[PDB]
RNA sequence: AAGGAAAUAAAAUGGGACGACGUAGCAUU
RNA sequence: ACUUGAGUGCAGAAGAGGAGAGUGGAAUUCCACGUGUAGCGGUGAAAUGCGUAGAGAUGUGGAGGAACACCAGUGGCGAAGGCGACUCUCUGGUCUGUAACUGACGCUGAGGAGCGAAAGCGUGGGGAGCGAACAGGAUUAGAUACCCUGGUAGUCCACGCCGUAAACGAUGAGUGCUAAGUGUUAGGGGGUUUCCGCCCCUUAGUGCUGCAGCUAACGCAUUAAGCACUCCGCCUGGGGAGUA
């Protein structure tokens, strides 16, 4: 269930990465503009953009991103368990912390957690460092992410006979 | 063949259905060893025999192994009665 | 062969798990009746059967699902292999995912889970976790 | 097609004959493939067989 | 029982596996259709389809089959809903709005060659208007009032109409219809195992379908 | 048991043949072996030439032995000039 | 005469080489 | 204590499995003889070569050496290399229905041992054809090559030695589980039919297309590169260098 784009987003860039094509006259050059759009709650999404400009990439990449957002289960502004995201030869790992550590992560991924509203979080790439790749694998920890109340009606059981 | 069978599991023979206990295996490889050694000793060109034989014996050393963990007097009857050292 | 019961129930029930199937047989085993009995009074399995045979005996297992299509169970992974034993004591029981999952342990007053072992401070084979 | 032996239940070919080998073998002498005659593979090389034993005395001709 | 309906051409061993629980067999490679199961899926695709009326349903109707074109055409007019029987464009909801732009231009081109100048170039007009009209016409004659994306999807073989569907899983907007065999049953909504090829039977289950669609408005 | 099949020479008088058979026959059983039955097709076409003749008799011996007599004849049959050819097949 | 398994006939002989170094823009309005 | 893994027994099945002996007709070369003549052979073109001594061609016979046309098929066997004419003596393994037999006797495997394509080396034969080196002739500016005409070692055999290959499925061995469709080899059972035959199921082997899953992608996908366990070997940038 996707939800609505009508969410008070940050659309913060990340990097421009600049593309070339070849043909017979010689070069062709594109802008490739990856962006990261989400809000401070829960709410957070990834997108590109390819233009001849550079801002027309940026709006392109922030439509995207606002047309496919994920929810995220921030417990106490922390992940209620570890977990770790494999896309595509991105390892990262993400753990939750005390109430101030902060955000313990790389560019793509401390701009990934701000936006996703996520303050005191452990993490650590043992893969590839390449933003789109790592950018991909937080998403996917973030949405194998679990709840306790889900779990608890999935089990037959109650939250507190879960953690009680 | 098939009367030289019948003879060894009749000597090595517990019961009257006995037919895969481990002395009957092994006196029935061993003959058949010897047999193919007997070949062999014109054949020497024939590795495949070899190879065969060489299973045989494994599969013999595995059964007297297992024959001497199980029970050690039967082992030394099995050795005396087939002179196998 | 083989070389272990617990890893190959543990994978059949894996493969199951991701296939989506709704049954399971496999060569019933106390140690494995133990484990699914556990696995049933916690939730992640409706309901199982045993099968006393002349064999080695069935343990019939009944994948749950509890909506349209969620998996109550994610994913296994063993810990003690016939190779490398791992034990933990009373002071180290491995909690898994903050208490989320569940982890299975061998002692003396019989097999316990990670919250009996904190309940009884025991210790001793920590053989695999459940998610 | 249909093998001849099958459809015939017939079996040990007993090479000495040649009335029936005469059939599955070309004119030129040349034997004939499994594709040609719908014979079966095992019974083709049965065949084949009892005919090289009987071109080896002069029951049926090598060349033609 | 079995009803009026005729559905069970049983579609030999091109079948997919995942439809098991639907099936009989016979000795003919071919598999029975388990028409019990049908009798009841049909309920609550009946349930479903009213639901969605009373709601305000836009119900698609959907198949590039011959044995389905004719026979969705007549249920859609005379029920006076949408459908579509020739060729399914490409991004009919993902790229809603060229769709759009296109039925607009084919609503003030019909409404030219009526009220406006029809008469502006002796063969310009006869060239290319009304060859454009035609195309038009053809391709977007059952969709032609759209307006606004519907509440779920009609479809009749989504082995054939891959595209439609996935799209629609896309916009995750239920999507219903009969499944063959061969098709997908997992990947729709409400699903009806029957035979498809036959127009008699897509012809009931189309009719009962309109029919439950237009007691809503009761 | 074996099909011992050979051709004896067309070139060869009736009590001539009959001495030749005679003597073959007991090459096999004077070895210990026993023989079940015998055919004799006559002259027949040969599909080829062997050294010059175009036909030859074919005659046929079923025996039983311990390998050993089908040896000797098959060891005496390479010398003899009387069989243009001949072969061995274990019955089985 | 259609994408093709172990497998493929027909079918100009003759064209050898191009020193060095390096030339590119890019988003908030 | 037990039979499911394992092995034995019974009744059956196939196969270029191997070792030894023997046998067979095509085809090339040579020799002898009969007929017979301006050449034969060869390349893009030509040339070198043999030939008026009687060639080439044809016919009969003889000599000897190698391989086994049709069969022949991602067909079969073998641990691998590898194995295609046929008969015989010896010999190995695989598969199919068991329930009769013992009841865990099992998997991997450092080192070690053995086998191990072709090439090569020593001893002695053998030598028809092919053919490193080599000779001559075309070729080009050059041709120690591609092309053509001849040609030693070698290609064959018995013993011994070295133990290397893209020795490849570039994928170690064993076990268990994980949708289907379609050929094929060896088998078995059944639902009518004594059959011919159709269908369904059940083992092993060999191919093709494909779900989930895996993979950087290519692609693998019940014969995995899937989900796991046990054992051994292997890698820590390239050149240096598999060199000192």
């Amino acid at each position: 269930r996707i939800d609505p784009s009508k969410l008070e987003l940050e659309e913060r860039l990340v990097t421009v990465n600049r593309v070339a094509k070849v043909v017979k006259g010689g070069r062709r050059f594109r802008f490739a503009a990856l962006v990261v759009v989400g809000d401070k709650n829960g709410h957070v999404g990834f997108g590109t953009g390819k233009a001849q400009e550079v801002p027309e990439a940026i709006r392109k990449a922030v439509e995207d991103a606002k047309k496919n957002l994920i929810e995220v289960p921030m417990v106490g502004t922390t992940i209620p368990h570890e977990i770790i995201g494999r896309f595509g030869a991105g390892n990262i790992l993400l753990k939750p912390a005390s109430e101030g550590t902060g955000v313990i992560a790389g560019g793509p991924v401390r701009a990934v957690l701000e936006l996703a509203g996520v303050a005191d979080i452990l993490s650590k790439s043992l893969g590839s460092n390449t933003p789109i790749n790592m950018i991909r694998a937080t998403l996917q920890g973030l949405s194998e992410l679990k709840r306790a109340e889900d779990v608890a009606k999935l089990r037959g059981k109650s939250v507190e006979e879960l953690l009680g | 063949t098939q009367e030289r069978k019948n003879q060894l599991i009749n000597e090595f023979k517990t019961h009257e259905s006995d037919t895969g206990s481990p002395e009957v295996q092994i006196a029935i490889l061993t003959d058949s060893i010897n047999n193919l050694n007997e070949h062999l000793r014109t054949h020497k060109k024939d590795h495949h025999s070899r190879r065969g034989l060489l299973k045989m014996v494994g599969k013999r050393r595995n059964l007297l192994t297992y024959l001497r963990n199980k029970d050690v007097t039967r082992y030394r009857e099995l050795i005396n009665k087939l002179g196998l050292r | 062969v083989m070389t272990d019961p617990i890893a190959d129930m543990l994978t059949r029930i894996r493969n199951a798990n991701m296939v989506r199937h709704e049954k399971l047989e496999i060569p019933a085993s106390k140690l494995k009746r133990e484990i699914a009995e556990i696995l049933k009074r916690e939730g992640f399995i409706r309901d199982v059967e045993f099968v006393e045979d002349s064999k080695q005996g069935i343990i019939r297992v009944f994948l749950k699902y509890g909506q349209n299509n969620e998996r109550v169970i994610t994913g296994l992974k063993r810990i003690s292999k016939p190779g490398l034993r791992v034990y933990a004591k009373s002071n180290e029981v491995p909690r898994v995912l903050n208490g989320l999952g569940i982890a299975i342990i061998s002692t003396s007053q019989g097999v316990l889970t990670d919250k009996e072992a904190r309940a009884k401070q025991a210790g001793g084979e920590v053989l695999a976790y459940v998610w | 097609k249909v093998c001849y032996f099958t459809s015939n239940g017939i079996t040990h070919i007993d090479y000495k004959d040649v009335d029936l080998l005469k059939k599955f073998v070309s004119e030129r002498g040349k034997i004939l493939p499994r594709r040609v005659t719908g014979t079966n593979a095992k019974y083709q090389r049965k065949l084949t067989a009892a005919i090289k034993r009987a071109r080896q005395m002069a029951l049926l001709p090598y060349v033609s | 029982l079995l009803e009026a309906g005729v559905h069970f051409g049983h579609q030999t061993r091109r079948w997919n596996p995942k439809m098991k629980r639907y099936i009989f067999t016979e000795r003919n490679g071919i598999y029975i259709i388990d028409l019990q199961k049908t009798v009841k899926k049909v309920e609550e695709a009946y349930n479903f389809t009213k639901n969605l009326a009373a709601e305000g349903g836009k119900i698609l109707f959907v198949g590039t089959k011959k044995q389905a074109q004719d026979s969705v055409k007549e249920e859609a007019q005379r029920s006076g809903m949408y459908y579509v029987n020739q060729r399914w464009l490409g991004g009919t909801l993902t790229n809603f709005e060229t769709i759009q732009k296109r039925i607009k231009r084919l609503k003030d081109i019909e409404k030219m060659q009526e009220n406006g100048t029809f008469d502006v170039l002796p063969k310009k007009e006869v060239v290319q208007l009304k060859k454009e009209l035609e195309r038009l016409e053809k391709f977007l004659g059952g969709i032609k009032d759209m307006k606004d994306l519907p509440d779920a999807l009609f479809i009749i073989d989504p082995r054939k109409e891959r595209i439609a569907v996935a799209e629609a899983r896309k916009l995750n907007i239920p999507i219903i219809g009969i499944v063959d065999t061969n098709c997908d049953p997992d990947e729709i909504d409400v699903v009806i195992p029957a035979n498809d090829d036959a127009i008699r039977a897509v012809k009931l289950l189309t009719s009962k379908m309109a029919d439950a669609i237009l007691e809503a408005k009761q | 048991k074996y099909e011992v099949m050979y051709i004896i020479r067309p070139n060869i008088d009736e009590e001539s043949k009959k001495a030749v058979i005679e003597r073959f026959n007991n090459v096999l059983t004077s070895n210990g072996a026993e023989i079940t039955g015998t055919k004799d097709w006559g002259k027949r076409r040969l599909a080829y030439e062997i050294n010059d003749f175009r036909d030859g008799f074919y005659q046929i011996v079923n025996v039983q032995s311990d390998a050993a007599a089908v040896q000797e004849f098959d060891r005496l049959a390479k010398i003899s000039d009387d069989i243009i050819r001949h072969i061995v097949v274990k019955e089985e």
